[PDB]
């Protein structure tokens, strides 16, 4: 009696001030699901075609966000506008002027958090993803589909745009949706997957009826609806904040990643949405592939309210000379370097540790490697040039970068296991996995990365090495 | 140093319309100039434009209706940043 | 479920 998507979203343990805007088709905003909490701006920028099929996209995802017997977060309040036509057909200069009216609507009329769906896609575009940027940077959440064409979503936009949360979809039975060669983007650039198939909502055949409806556009509204019950509770959290909590409280390791082509499955999060139930945040930051130069490096940032807490770094032939942290800009940056030597991935740790400073020790595998006081290491990166004790960083040639911070209220343990294609060590419960590495062994590692909690090490003995911390 | 982005899915492409973008300093009155610039240095050249938005708030520059043929122009003009052929985008 | 109005699917059960 509870339809299995807003089942799949309520975690294991459970018990406004926020406007959503919709960018979509025609909205029929009398329908019981939405009537008085959907306004309609009467913004429209559409392309000509080339009528209750006019507005079923849009009335069905304004009800999966905020209806009141299917919506994700029923009591939410929406604003919409018209980019899209009667075929679901929009352009990007349309987007570009929708979202600046948002933009100044916005600073004409103040309201509180600010929550933007863009339920639609068209290829890679440099200004889609810069306006958004700067939109978000203004201070705007923006949700967005990853996409319907079973492909890398950095291929995409406004998918592919840095800031905003993509959202790829998921089945009843946890799995990627699939419908011959069409189905959910993955990738990167998804940062997780939410229900998108056999979404019960809001018909615009009729006043009161109702249709089921697939797409990632769905599942980004299960994103949106979760993000604006979010910054009802805490209407201060930055995007970068939004971010680590939806990774944070969404169901882990249910997907199963072999619908995913075999070089994806590592940069695609195994992440299922889900409302939090009524501390140190971390994530895991992937950048694009390096390269085949000998010279060629890869690199991988964090958020600008974010602490780079560790950087490891991924080759699938092995052939690699490891990562370093190095400041760019005033900000610490993991940088990793490719060997002679198809290329490499910079794999970064970012977190939200406030009552922190963090600063880089780039020494041999020198004795402890944050010498100071009350200072707690929280990753150890290496890299060498040849191609051939909580505190101290283990290697063999090698030149070491420890993160270490200063976070009076936080204790870090590491952890090792050491035995081959996989080994993994992880943190116990109540610990966030803050660096992952792997030890140098009788065995060629391919690298080092964390998913989720669990330090994974890649090979072709093997040891992996874990650093968990908590706050005390 | 201004750039001519147009989309990599030839079927999505919408060619004849393009997304002008100037410098991020630049101010309304600027972006305006610079649209009007454009459609008498076009007219000029026997050919037909038409301004469809003046863009200000999130990124400064304009939406023009205009032949391809004035790419080279318009991306000699001051304050230019980058052009962008307008595309299609989809339900999804 | 797939329905025509959400690109580029046509009318099939999906679930
Ligand atoms: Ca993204």
């Amino acid at each position: 009696s509870i339809p299995w998507n807003l089942e799949r979203i309520t975690p294991p343990r459970y018990r406004s001030l926020v406007e959503v805007y919709l960018l979509d088709t025609s909205i029929q905003s009398d329908h019981r699901e939405i009537e008085g909490r959907v306004m309609v701006t009467d913004f429209e920028n559409v392309p000509e075609e080339d009528a209750s099929k006019c507005d079923s996209h849009g009335t069905h995802l304004a009800g999966v966000v905020s209806g009141r017997d299917a919506g994700v977060a029923k009591g939410a309040s929406m604003r919409s506008l018209r980019v899209l036509n009667c075929q679901g057909k929009g352009t990007v200069s349309g987007t570009l002027i929708g979202l600046e009216f948002i933009r100044k609507s916005q600073l004409v009329q103040p309201v509180g958090p600010l929550v933007v769906l863009l339920p639609l896609a068209g290829g890679y575009s440099r200004v889609l993803n810069a306006a958004c940027q700067r939109l978000a940077r203004a201070g705007v959440v923006l949700v967005t589909a990853a996409g319907n064409f079973r492909d890398d979503a950095c291929l995409y936009s406004p998918a592919s745009a840095p800031e905003v949360i993509t959202v790829g979809a998921t089945n009843a039975q946890d799995q990627p949706v699939t419908l011959g060669t069409l189905g959910t983007n993955f990738g990167r650039c998804v940062d997780l997957f939410a229900p998108g198939e056999d979404i019960i909502g809001a018909s615009s055949d009729c006043s009161t009826c109702f249709v089921s409806q697939s797409g990632t556009s769905q599942a980004a509204a299960h994103v949106a609806g979760i993000a604006a019950m979010m910054l009802s509770a805490e209407p201060e959290l930055t995007l970068a904040e939004l971010r680590q909590r939806l990774i944070h409280f969404s169901a882990k390791d249910v997907i199963n990643e072999a619908w995913f082509p075999e070089d994806q499955r590592v940069l695609t999060p195994n992440l299922v949405a889900a409302l939090p139930p009524s501390q140190l945040f971390c994530r895991t930051v992937w950048s694009a592939h390096s390269g085949p130069t000998r010279m060629a490096t890869a690199i991988a940032r964090c958020a600008p309210d974010e602490e780079l807490l560790s950087c490891s770094s991924f080759s699938r032939s092995g052939k690699r000379r490891g990562e370093r942290m190095e400041a760019q800009g005033g900000k610490l940056v993991c940088r990793a370097h490719n060997a002679f030597g198809e290329g490499v991935y910079a794999i970064a740790r970012c977190c939200l540790l406030p009552q922190a400073n963090c600063s880089v020790h780039t020494a041999p595998p020198t004795r402890v490697h944050c010498h100071q006081q009350g200072h707690v290491l929280t990753g150890c990166s290496s890299h060498w040039e040849v191609e051939d004790q909580p505190n101290q960083c283990v290697g063999h040639e090698a030149s070491i970068h420890a993160s270490c911070c200063h976070a009076p209220g936080l204790e870090c343990k590491v952890k090792e296991h050491g035995i081959q294609e996989q080994v993994t060590v992880a943190c116990e419960e109540g610990w966030t996995l803050t660096g992952c590495s792997a030890l140098p062994g009788t065995s060629h590692v391919l690298g080092a990365y964390a998913v989720d909690n669990t330090c994974v090490v890649r090979s072709r003995a093997v040891t992996a090495v874990a650093i968990c911390c908590r706050s005390r | 140093t201004a750039t001519f982005h147009r989309c990599a899915k030839d079927p999505w492409r919408l060619p004849g319309t393009y997304v002008v973008v100037l410098k991020e300093e630049t101010h309304l009155s600027q972006s305006e100039r610079t649209a009007r610039r454009l459609q008498a240095q076009a007219a000029r050249r026997g050919y037909l434009t038409k301004i469809l938005h003046v863009f200000h708030g999130l990124l400064p520059g304009f939406l023009v209706k205009m032949s391809g043929d004035l790419l080279e122009l318009a991306l000699k003009l001051p304050h230019v940043d980058y052009i962008e052929e307008d595309s299609s985008v989809f339900a999804q | 479920x797939f329905v025509p109005t959400t690109f580029a699917f046509a009318e099939a059960p999906a679930x």
